[PDB]
């Protein structure tokens, strides 16, 4: 099959490869295993696409020979005797200075494409990542699309490979952060992705008959999110005076996103998803523009946001599959928005364990919130046994005697093992003055109760 | 007072008993069967039959490391551990499944509804996230 092809190729015809490259990759376009049978050859016809993109050739002919080249660098070993500078400087060219031409965008999104499979493939590719300075070029190239019409497909493979890159190697991160002004451009993409029109200075207008979002903005958002996150990973680490500007605009857009729906009920989840695991990086002081409207409502506050996040998490919990990677970040985030702001806390204490009327049933039995975080304490798993617990102690002010009222001492034995106070105790921290929050039911059975197992006989 | 018989005011020998044992001792010999056969005795007697029993499982690092060694083998101390219907390696969280069954399976048998068993095990996100992310990745 190769050895034909090679010979057309070889032989220099141009309207002869435009139809056997594109035969070949039509024959083989979802092919992931290859067999050791056929290296050499396989081999010899990669060398051969590189060598004919020197010349000045048609437009189609270029794109089906990065089609091609595309569908042969999925396997790893044909790479290593073709992975050289001046290889890659011809990607390079095709990939970039003047974007008037509008017949040329699928040459670039193809060579973005080649890009991203030999940098994640290879290793020397990364090497010469650093030579090249590809991060500063892809920055100019994403300025370049400010105001330009159809230019999605561009913006989102070059996030992608933004996204890769940083990913895969650390001195590239370090150099986005601090240098080339990494946060505000991101930021400003998803601005512009959303439509954000500002009504103060950290607030945004939303309307609830807004039309759904598109596929294309959606993925945009994904690989914008995505890329985020792997800039700010250091971020907590050391926080300064004059960065708090630049990470509340981020929360406000953040909370904007969490506000809306998308095309459907399937990609709402990974835009969510996303968005959680974004902001679970940025300095939890710099959080309260959640509740930033003045106006669920709560203390003359607006209170939509954080009532989306106790769904997303409650309806995480129904399916039984993977709960170390669905359920840590959300509860992770919950605990340390709680821990720091008075007006969240109180709102989720009112949403989560409401007064106590029925007490002729064990805690783990029911179908309430409140029974499913309490099942969740006793796992196999110590992440989530751990961190589910500890949600639900700061909502009771670190106290123990509220919490084994709710709970029980049998499900609550663990936590108070871990923390070193196994009897009647505080925690380290002091939130407000205790008052009576008792219904007058529970005050008739409290003589007749059982603190081991939380229920009456 | 809760009664500590591991091998509010606590103390070290009623309304709770917390029970410890070491479930990485298998190997040993074993002791593993002793300590069931303590848990048995202390559930199944009748002056105790509305206490309930906290139970904790340490030492679960050592096991981890024990069965990935590879040197000694379940089968060949717990002939049962064949035969068992399936629920980090696979081969841990099979045997902590196992081990933990082993006492549950005691308890169900007998004193249904007048007391019960509670069993516990005895920044990590940003790492969770991360190879989330590495795995899931998909070639184009």
């Amino acid at each position: 099959d190769e050895e034909r092809a090679l010979y057309i190729v070889r032989a220099g015809e141009a309207g002869a490869i435009e139809r056997v490259l594109r035969d070949y990759s039509d024959k083989h376009r979802a092919t992931f295993k290859f067999e050791s049978a056929d290296e050499d050859k396989r081999k010899k016809l990669c060398e051969g696409i590189f060598k004919v993109l020197v010349k000045e050739v048609p437009t189609t002919c270029q794109v089906s020979c990065l089609e091609v080249l595309r569908i042969l660098s999925r396997d790893k070993k044909i790479l290593v005797p073709v992975t050289t500078k001046e290889n890659m400087q011809i990607l390079l060219r095709l990939a970039k200075d003047s974007l008037e031409k509008v017949s040329e965008f699928p040459v670039i999104v193809e060579s973005l494409k080649c890009l991203c499979n030999i940098v994640f493939n290879s290793q020397m590719a990364q090497q010469l990542s650093l030579e090249l300075n590809l991060a500063a070029k892809l920055c100019n190239l994403l300025r370049k699309c400010k105001d330009r019409k159809f230019i999605n497909d561009i913006k989102c493979f070059d996030l992608r490979l933004l996204f890769v890159l940083s990913l895969l190697h650390t001195d590239i991160r370090s150099q986005l952060r601090y240098e080339l002004q990494g946060l505000p451009l991101l930021t400003q993409i998803l601005e512009s992705a959303f439509s954000i029109k500002w009504t103060d200075e950290y607030e945004s207008a939303i309307d609830h008959n807004g039309p759904p979002l598109s596929p294309q903005e959606t993925d945009c958002a994904i690989e914008a999110l995505k890329a985020l996150f792997n800039v700010t990973v250091d971020s907590w680490k050391v926080h300064k005076e004059s960065d708090s500007h630049q990470f509340r605009v981020m929360a406000a857009v953040l909370r904007h996103c969490l506000l809306i729906v998308g095309p459907t009920e399937d990609k709402t989840e990974e835009l969510h998803s996303n968005a959680v695991n974004l902001l679970s990086n940025v300095p939890v002081s710099c959080l309260d523009v959640l509740i930033c409207p003045l106006t669920m409502v709560y203390n003359g506050m607006n209170m939509e946001a954080i009532h989306v996040l106790l769904n997303f998490m409650e309806k995480r919990i129904d399916k039984g599959s993977s709960y170390r990677e669905g359920l840590t970040p959300v509860l992770s985030l919950l605990t340390e928005c709680s821990r720091a702001h008075r007006n969240i806390r109180k709102f989720l204490k009112d949403q989560v364990l409401p007064p106590l009327r029925d007490v002729t049933n064990r805690p783990e039995v029911g179908s309430t919130v409140r029974n499913k975080l309490v099942r969740l304490m006793t796992h196999v798993d110590l992440g989530v046994k751990q961190i589910a617990a500890e949600f639900l102690f700061v909502l009771c002010k670190e106290r123990v005697d509220s919490l084994l009222k709710y709970t029980g001492y049998g499900n609550a034995a663990g936590l108070l093992a871990a923390r070193g106070l196994l009897a009647g105790g505080r925690g380290d921290n002091w939130y407000s003055e205790d008052e009576d929050t008792d219904t007058e039911e529970y005050k008739n059975a409290k003589p007749n109760i059982n603190l081991i197992t939380g229920h009456l006989e | 007072r809760l009664l500590l018989l591991g091998a509010f005011h606590m103390f070290d020998v009623v309304t709770a008993i917390i029970y410890v044992a070491a479930c990485s001792s298998y190997n040993m010999v074993n002791r593993l069967r002793e300590s069931l056969d303590l848990f048995e005795s202390i559930w199944n007697n009748r002056w105790l039959r509305t206490i309930s029993i906290i139970l904790f499982l340490n030492k679960q690092d050592m096991l981890a490391e024990k069965v990935l060694a590879g040197k000694s083998k379940i089968e060949d101390y717990f002939p049962e551990y064949a035969n068992y219907t399936v629920p980090e390696d696979p081969k841990v969280t099979r045997a902590k499944f196992f081990i933990r069954d082993l006492f549950l399976r005691i308890s169900t048998a007998t004193g249904d509804g007048k007391h019960y068993c509670y069993p516990h095990f005895t920044n990590d996100c940003r790492d969770i996230i991360q190879r989330m992310h590495l795995k899931q990745y998909e070639l184009l």
